[PDB]
């Protein structure tokens, strides 16, 4: 219960914080073909396109 | 007897809700408040500067009448 509260408060403090969005949006683009040929696994595959979950 | 650790009938819920109360203020209204208070400061600025110009002309008149 307390941690669900604290993680909602972390999304309140950061997470649509405009200056952190201005800090980190433009970087990190990954094609799904590159995500499969560069041996990526997990959170990169989640965050870039393809549905994949062991 | 056996004294393991089970839950007792089933516990309550733990919220996975995204808490965003979206307050608020309808920011066009905040523009209105800022421009209104800013214009009020301008009017007070006008009034005080012109009264002080009256007093500074009185200082001019002091030095002029005191000169010879």
């Amino acid at each position: 219960k307390n941690f669900s509260l604290r993680i909602d408060e972390l999304e309140e403090m950061l997470t649509n914080n405009r200056i952190w969005r201005n800090r980190t949006v433009d970087i990190g683009v990954v094609t799904a073909e590159d995500a499969l040929n560069y041996g990526f696994s997990g959170v990169m595959l989640r965050g870039s396109g393809i549905q994949w979950d062991l | 007897v056996k004294q393991d650790m089970p839950p007792v009938g089933g516990y309550g819920p733990i919220d996975y809700k995204r808490n965003l109360p979206r307050r608020g203020l309808s920011g066009y209204s905040m523009f209105a408040v800022g421009i209104g208070a800013l214009l009020f400061g301008y009017w007070s600025m006008m009034r005080w500067n012109r009264e002080r110009r009256r007093l500074q002309i009185e200082d001019f008149e002091a030095r002029i009448a005191l000169m010879p």
